[PDB]
């Protein structure tokens, strides 16, 4: 069926430009409009423009008239979007959507405009103990600390463990770095035989970490 | 810019009950052609949008029946006959009749459920974090409702302030509950100057406050 996979999140220094890709698959890439929408953190969406891969016809909204340039590559069924003269206000999630009315959307790409240095996270286990085991169930998780910029992805046992998982929105520390936790609730009776591992992915820095979480005497 | 006004901005409903949202533009979204281009999008927290209703009334492949689209002129409205847990998220209406395309501010739909007290868990610092010189103590409030919850940190029975950060999740799409985490972060030196670390929880679903604690030693 119809798919739209976008490139991963990245950091860009103010004044610079960035190119976001959007791979299409499952339909006639050339005979259908491709939109680019912007999501301002916490405040609505903004249409940016479209492109008809067929004849390469493009439309832009006054705002991004000269700040964005849209292109497409039929041989790859990929739509690209370049953004120039990036400012701090340009930090947002950018999506691509198929058809003139956005019938299908990509997962989106968070672009952070900042002169701050990129930094991969530290991953510390939140170990299960009598202090984290309620009536028959135990809670355990991972502390993903000190990373920049957002986002960071968390999965348990390579995606096999998703039931009862909570991954909290990140908090901003004084240091200007981010921090968050991911927890899971399982049977306390299984801590002796089941294995739990959090998979932490921070694309902006091509960083991947796996931490084994074992019980602790407490 | 045709201006898209959405209302209400927030809306909590109880499971099954009906819900309605409104969207009023600033000019007929009716094209010279016999069609009006106005859609409704649903956006789960942190997820990508999903078109629910296009062309004002036509639904969309794989979409519940309780979702109906109507209205016209410049007064369109979405309607959910039987709102359900799964319906949580932000709804938006988009106009594609003029130029450029514009969206409404969105409407956050929340589910009102029965009070549910949180389960409280506490986690001591990992030995590896201590090596780095810092120490994070985490207190977890799991699957509770309503959202309002008061958590406080006490070290050796001395109330704390200015050393913790908390974060609350989106409303669960299955049980409609929330979870919250409070993290006390202090230096290794300071973590070593004290013995007892306790988390105190106060929530409408608890007859009496709840305290989870541990001794730095025995742990």
């Amino acid at each position: 069926q119809v798919q739209l996979v976008q490139s991963g999140a990245e950091v860009v220094k103010p004044g610079a430009s960035v190119k976001v890709s959007c791979k299409a698959s499952g339909y006639a890439f050339s005979s259908s409009w491709m939109n680019w929408v912007r999501q301002a953190p916490g405040q609505g969406l903004e249409w940016i423009g479209r492109i008809y891969p067929g004849d390469g016809d493009t439309n832009y909204a006054q705002k991004f008239q000269g700040k964005a340039t849209l292109t497409a590559d039929k041989s790859t069924s990929t739509a690209y979007m370049e953004l120039s003269s990036l400012r701090s206000e340009d930090t947002a999630v950018y999506f691509c959507a198929r058809e003139y009315d956005e019938a299908y959307w990509g997962q989106g790409t968070l672009v952070t405009v900042s002169s701050a240095s990129t930094k991969g996270p530290s991953v510390f286990p939140l170990a299960p103990s009598s202090k984290s085991t309620s009536g028959g169930t135990a809670a355990l998780g991972c502390l993903v600390k000190d990373y920049f910029p957002e986002p960071v992805t968390v999965s348990w046992n390579s995606g096999a463990l998703t039931s009862g998982v909570h991954t909290f929105p990140a908090v901003l520390q004084s240091s200007g770095l981010y921090s968050l936790s991911s927890v899971v609730t399982v049977p306390s009776s299984s801590l002796g035989t089941q294995t739990y591992i959090c998979n932490v992915n921070h694309k902006p820095s091509n960083t991947k970490v796996d931490k084994k979480v074992e019980p602790k005497s407490c | 810019d045709i201006q898209m006004t959405q209302t209400p901005l927030s809306l909590s409903v109880t499971p099954g009950q009906p819900a309605s949202i409104s969207c009023k533009s600033s000019q007929s979204l009716l094209y010279s052609n016999g069609k009006t281009y106005l859609n409704w999008l649903l956006q789960k927290p942190g997820q990508s949008p999903k078109r629910l209703i296009y062309l004002v009334s036509k639904l969309d492949s794989g979409v519940p029946d309780r979702f109906s689209g109507s209205g016209s002129g410049t007064d369109f409205t979405l309607k959910i006959s039987r709102v359900e847990a799964e319906d949580v998220g932000v709804y938006y209406c988009v106009q594609g009749t003029h130029f450029p395309q514009t969206f409404g501010g969105g409407t956050k739909v929340e589910i009102k459920r029965t009070v549910a007290a949180p389960s409280v868990f506490i986690f001591p610092p990992s030995d590896e974090q201590l090596k780095s010189g810092t120490a994070s103590v985490v207190c977890l409030l799991n699957n509770f409702y309503p959202r309002e919850a008061k958590v406080q940190w006490k070290v050796d029975n001395a109330l704390q302030s200015g050393n913790s950060q908390e974060s609350v999740t989106e409303q669960d799409s299955k049980d409609s509950t929330y979870s919250l985490s409070s993290t006390l972060t202090l230096s290794k030196a300071d973590y070593e100057k004290h013995k007892v670390y306790a988390c105190e929880v106060t929530h409408q679903g608890l007859s009496s406050p709840v305290t989870k604690s541990f001794n730095r030693g025995e742990c």
